[PDB]
């Protein structure tokens, strides 16, 4: 997280569009994650997406979930662009997890694909796999002239 | 049908929404030791304030009003305030579309007016019912917090289990409040970690608030009870201003205009010997307005104090050395803790007022790789940055690459003085080196006073400041280290 | 000690504000002029002055302020900054150390916005110091240009 975060803020001072190629099981949990603070440090990716204005184009190869899903240039973190594979899942959690709350298991492929999320226009492409490198490049192209507000501050105050 | 019978009727949803329902989520949170969402909204508010939004929202497709969140605005102590609150008895206090609407509505609301949000949790975060639209709404909320960092205070209060995005939320706004016994932090619950990675730990092992309190440092503030936490936002609150471009509050004073005792004692309060420590509180209470403050990461950091008080009534800034703890030397956790602190007060227009007593960086393997470099270095950026007016005073100890991230004069602290026990150095050990005179001689320090002239000062120093405005760079953003 | 600190800040002091104070009243008074010191107290409201980088010295006698006493205070209840040449000591010539102590309360009145006073009385260029003398009048030229109709400036 603080890896890409600061990566990420780093491109979008400098205006370089910010392609993200997403397959994500989520933030670590466990007990060392969280006593080394991975709640605040794992969510400055999310301040560097989300605070961002430059250009953003998201391929979701496979697995999206959770929070990881969120994080990694969503549509509704402002990305501008978001195509997904067929191989794409996108779901609030794994089938592993989210059933032990009620094997009524792959039932729950109700969320092993991408069109449900498509459905809800979440997603704006699928596509074969073959043909990102188009979509991207056009994408790209037709994002060129983006122009986005940002807030009147003298900074934020991001996670430290 | 007739007038009378819808007026009736609004009159029966009203009391299902707010009264039948309130009684069934008592009953449910006796089972945990908790207050209800409307409770703790009641306990928060000035009494007779509360404007509730979205009562009667439900979900599409048991649908009950509300969706599982209490949302609306009200006034504390006089100011407004927007306020949502979550029900845990509603589905675990999960957030479907329905859910984040109301709470996505009042944080629109809130930027749109430029007033605080408190947001009171008590949540399993994102709800699996409804897939990507619950993640979805969530972001959204998220994205708002990140637009209102800097614009309008955010505090959280956490006051049950929380996983997922409802702890990702509050680690987005300013300060984070945890409650004893009935609060928890994670990602995600320990079955869950305990069916994927799997260890085996209990809740407060994994995200109690002394984990959150003392080692993470994701809790400002941990309560002994609900009430505590919900006053000590109330007495936050009252030190901030409504958003970045409004004043903070200015309250009547009783500042001595000569030299007391108080002010005397300070001539005394550093020990003739080198190796005995003092509690830089001892100074702290001599120069804020009655000698109160209230301190932010109490139980995190020891080693440095950060709170906010008051001088001759205006809100002021406090970060110092706390010799009393590892010598009051500088490590990553205060480093990051004082950081952000800063960071927070120079977007709301606080000056900084720092008291230092720096032996230098805390040695170590652990320290240099665990990333001292670029997490002790976001105080230097912290300070270096802001534009607030910022005065330090020098106690004892100045070392180094201590004295110059402490807000020196060459950082961009506008008024530094120095008692006589201030020994400003590269390195210590020969001690017609050990006093500030060196640096007193190259300006470095603009004064060299006798310690009990410090709150006359620092008072004075403040008023003359009022009007400062400094330039900025000009960019989209900073790329602060991370 | 600490006790023993505070007593040699309390000499110093008096080195630096008392005895040289009397020694240049004795040698301005000679020429019918008043000290800087005397004539910050005439133009300030009555216990309003505090005073900046009074132990600055050269680097290179190192008298404390090295010529030139600066501060802010209030006149009728507003803020000043103000900067008063001491011509007894080191004629009150231009220095890295003094120019400096000048810079900063010009700084100081262009960051706050108030008006600046300068009492000048003054034998010119420290010879000694060379192009650094001429660096700190340029410096302080160029505040005096970018405060011009932004700060009242006497
Ligand atoms: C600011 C950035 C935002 C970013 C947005 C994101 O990325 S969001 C990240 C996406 N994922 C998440 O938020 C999920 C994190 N949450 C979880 O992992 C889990 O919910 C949990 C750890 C809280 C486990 O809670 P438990 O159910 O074991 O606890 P408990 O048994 O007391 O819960 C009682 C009732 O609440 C239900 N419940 C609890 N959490 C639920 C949830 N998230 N969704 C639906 N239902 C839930 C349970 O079904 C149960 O219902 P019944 O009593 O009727 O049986």
């Amino acid at each position: 997280s603080e890896k890409a975060a600061r990566f990420i803020r780093f491109c979008d001072s400098f205006n370089i569009p910010v392609l993200t190629f997403m397959d994500v099981p989520g933030y670590l949990p466990g007990v060392g994650q969280e006593h080394q603070g991975i709640i605040r440090r794992g969510i400055k990716l999310f301040y560097a997406y989300a605070e961002s204005t430059v250009p953003k184009i998201t391929v979701i190869t496979r697995k999206a979930y959770g929070g990881g899903y969120a994080v990694m240039g969503s549509r509704q973190i402002g990305a501008d662009r978001v195509m997904a594979w067929p191989t794409a899942e996108i779901a609030v959690m794994g089938a592993n997890s989210a059933v032990p709350i009620l094997l009524v298991d792959d039932y729950r492929r109700r969320f092993g694909n991408p069109y449900e999320a498509a459905a809800h226009g979440y997603v704006d492409m699928v596509i074969s796999p073959s043909r990102t490198r188009y979509e991207v490049a056009r994408a790209l192209a037709s994002l060129r002239n983006k122009r986005q507000a940002r807030p009147a501050r003298k900074h934020g105050n991001i996670p430290l | 049908t007739s007038t009378a019978d819808r007026i009736a009727d609004l009159a029966a949803r009203h009391e299902e929404a707010v009264v039948l329902a309130e009684k069934k989520a008592a009953d449910r949170q006796h089972l945990k030791g908790k207050l209800t969402a409307r409770a703790r909204i009641d306990l928060l508010l000035d009494p007779g304030s509360f404007v509730e939004l979205d009562e009667f929202v439900r979900h599409r497709t048991p649908r009950p009003y509300g969706d599982g969140v209490v949302t609306g605005h009200g006034t504390i102590d006089g100011r407004q305030v927007c306020v949502f609150s979550h029900d845990f008895t509603t589905l675990g206090g999960s957030m479907g579309e329905a859910f984040g609407s109301k709470v996505v509505k009042i944080y629109d609301f809130a930027m749109s007016v430029g007033c605080p949000v408190i947001g009171i949790n008590d949540s399993g975060g994102a709800r699996i019912q409804e897939g990507v639209m619950s993640i979805a709404y969530y972001t959204e909320l998220g994205v708002r917090n990140v637009h209102s960092s800097g614009v309008i205070p955010q505090i959280s209060l956490i006051m049950g289990p929380c996983a997922g995005g409802s702890v990702y939320s509050p680690a987005l706004t300013d300060f984070t409040v945890m409650v004893k016994d009935i609060s928890y932090m994670f990602v995600t619950g320990p079955e869950v970690v305990s069916a994927v990675m799997g260890e085996q730990v209990t809740a407060e092992q994994l995200g109690g608030p002394a984990v959150h309190a003392e080692v993470s440092g994701n809790a400002h503030y941990v309560g002994d009870d609900e009430q505590d936490a919900i006053s000590w936002v109330q007495t936050l609150l009252g030190y901030l201003p409504p958003n970045n471009l409004d004043p903070a509050p200015v309250y009547d004073h009783d500042c001595a205009p000569g030299i007391t005792e108080a002010d005397l004692a300070l001539d005394t309060v550093i020990p003739d010997s080198e190796q005995q420590v003092y509690d830089m509180a001892d100074v702290i209470t001599a120069v804020l307005d009655d000698g109160d403050y209230l301190e932010i990461h109490p139980d995190f950091a020891r080693n440095i104090i950060c709170a906010l008080g008051r001088v001759e009534g205006h809100s002021v800034a406090v970060v110092a050395n706390q010799p009393r703890h590892l010598a009051g030397v500088l490590d990553i956790d205060a480093s990051e803790k004082a950081a952000r602190f800063i960071r927070f007060c120079d977007s709301f227009n606080i000056p900084v007022l720092t008291f230092m007593d720096v032996p230098g960086y805390l040695p170590g393997v652990g320290q240099e790789h665990q990333g001292i470099i670029r997490r002790g270095i976001k105080l230097f950026y912290a300070y270096a940055e802001s534009t607030v007016p910022k005065i330090t005073v020098i106690t004892r100890k100045a070392y180094g690459g201590g004295y110059a991230v402490m807000g020196s004069r060459q950082i961009g602290a506008d008024r530094v003085m120095a008692w006589p026990t201030a020994e400003i150095a590269v390195m210590g050990a020969r001690r017609r080196f050990g006093n500030p005179y060196e640096a007193a001689a190259h300006g470095y320090v603009d004064m060299v006073i006798s310690p009990s002239r410090t709150r006359y000062e620092v008072a004075r120093a403040l008023a003359s400041l009022r009007n400062k405005r400094q330039a900025r760079p000009a960019r989209k953003h900073g790329n602060i280290p991370l």
